[PDB]
């Protein structure tokens, strides 16, 4: 057992708003995402991307060469 | 203090103790103390 000391204040639920918070700050929230996890998103989806996309350009090239 | 009968005392308790909120203060070695929301279901009993 960890010896803590602190003290905590607390709310009872009933005396609170539930859901108004989902949508409170919202700028903020869509912001902290962006700017947090661009570099993870373009890591993820650029390879994905990349090749698929390389990979449509071959069977056209591929394709039409083999025609007459 | 004589009209106070066990009708009195159930009845004033349904109005001050079944699924009410309720105040705690606590000091001390308290992390075994069960959270608000223990508390909070305690006030009734489902069964009934």
């Amino acid at each position: 057992p960890v010896k803590l000391k602190a003290v905590v204040y607390a709310l009872s639920p009933f005396q609170q708003k539930i859901m108004t918070g989902l949508w409170k700050d919202l700028p903020e929230k869509i912001h902290h995402k962006v700017s947090e996890n661009w570099i993870s998103a373009t890591l993820l989806v650029t390879p994905v991307v990349g090749t698929y996309w390389y990979a449509q350009y071959f069977k056209e090239q591929e394709k039409l060469e083999h025609r007459f | 203090i004589d009209a106070v009968d066990a009708s009195t005392v159930k009845r004033v308790a349904n109005k001050y103790i079944y699924d009410k909120d309720i105040a705690i203060s606590a000091i001390g070695p308290i992390q075994d103390l069960p959270d608000y929301n223990k508390f909070r279901r305690r006030t009734y009993w489902n069964r009934y």
